[PDB]
């Protein structure tokens, strides 16, 4: 009956590097229930992306990982976008290679 | 630290529409090597690393046979808590389930547990006796009658003691040249200015494991922890982790300032600093 | 190896 919402990390798997082929990251954590969505965009449009096994934190919140393979450079945009009930409108995280 | 093999249950009511889901994964220490879905068709107990594919086709057959027949008591048991509750059957819950043991110097149980919660909140637990329980309240008091009158605790504690220790022993080995090596983190140190007075230092650690570790910045050998920023420790998608560590500090100072990495995997604990 | 179907609920 308590819901927690999601906390979103978005990050490539090596550091960032125009025309160099890497793996971008959405890590979301903390939330419950279970039921989410979540897509990685590529200038505001899904891409295709695997999501890990659903897992859980000591504390009971879930965790998942959706991650694809892309080549940064200085013209896409990524971000994610996480639909969960606790969300009054779908959360939206820009890619940043600083963060 | 110790070895560990540990279980992740997840059940969800689906009403219905009128079933569950349930979800399995396992893990050694901060890898996962299995997992099982009856999201999908005709499911089975599926390896996820490369050490794990060896078991041979007996092994896959008595997992998934296993958990399958967990899955019809987790769903037994979400509509039983439905009723504890009396909560309307349209709803969906989630019942989850934590296990597993650690392994000691002597190659036998160091310590073991099993813990249960709905709908996110603790329900019941194995106390670390492995001989009683601790309910979490009177809903939790009903199944812990039931566990104890039907020896469940002595079953748990025969399992952790048991077969849970011994396929983690023979996990360790399968794995080892993954399981038993520790990937030092490579780290550095990025400046991002603000406004005149704010600059953000961000210490990194990427690509180690296993995942404990401490990443803390100084001022002068004194601890900066408080206006630190500490993100969460994440999956870098291979198996291995990354961390990162913040603070703003005057844009002049950054010489005054140095981030400490502390990994299993290093030799020695690093010092570093902005260039 | 996991372990076997817990008691009842």
């Amino acid at each position: 009956f308590v819901a927690r919402p999601p906390k979103v990390q978005v990050y490539s798997r090596h550091p960032a590097e125009n025309g160099k082929p890497n793996y971008l990251n959405c890590y979301v954590s903390g939330f419950h229930p279970p039921q989410i969505e979540i897509d990685l965009l590529k200038n505001g449009e899904k891409m295709n992306a695997e999501q890990s096994d659903l897992s859980f934190s000591k504390d009971w919140s879930f965790y998942l990982l959706v991650h694809t393979e892309f080549t940064p450079n200085a013209v896409d945009q990524y971000s994610c976008r996480v639909k969960h009930v606790t969300l009054d409108k779908p959360k939206i995280v820009k890619w940043d290679r600083d963060h | 630290g110790p070895h560990s093999l540990s279980y992740f249950y997840t059940a969800v009511s689906r009403p219905d529409r009128g079933d569950s889901r349930f979800i399995a994964v396992g893990y050694v220490d901060d890898t996962q090597f299995v997992r099982f879905d009856n999201y999908a068709p005709n499911p089975r107990m599926e390896p996820r690393v490369p050490w794990i594919q060896q078991e041979g086709q007996e092994y896959w057959d008595r997992e998934t046979r296993n958990v399958k027949e967990t899955a019809q008591t987790y769903g037994v048991g979400l509509n039983t808590l439905r009723g504890y509750y009396n909560q309307s059957e349209a709803g969906s819950h989630t019942l989850q389930s934590m296990y597993g043991c650690y392994l000691g110097p002597d190659g036998l149980l160091l310590h073991g547990y099993r813990q249960d919660a709905y709908d996110g909140a603790d329900y019941i637990a194995l106390n670390e006796d492995l001989r009683s329980w601790t309910a979490a309240d009177m809903a939790a008091q009903i199944t812990k009658r039931k566990w104890e009158a039907a020896d469940e605790a002595e079953r748990r504690r025969s399992y952790l003691q048991g077969l849970c220790v011994e396929s983690l022993r023979r996990y360790l080995e399968m794995g080892k040249d993954t399981l038993q090596r520790a990937e030092p983190p490579k780290t550095h140190v990025t400046r991002h200015p603000s406004s005149d007075l704010g600059v953000t230092l961000r210490c990194w650690a990427l690509g180690f494991y296993p995942k404990e570790i401490s990443l803390t910045w100084q001022r002068e050998g004194q601890d900066q922890s408080q206006d630190m920023e500490l993100v969460e420790t994440r999956p870098s998608g291979d198996g291995t982790f990354q961390k990162w560590a913040a603070l703003v500090v005057p844009p002049g100072e950054e010489q005054s300032y140095t981030c400490h990495v502390q990994h299993e995997g290093l030799q020695e604990p690093l010092t570093l600093r902005w260039d | 190896a996991t372990a076997a179907a817990t008691e009842a609920y």
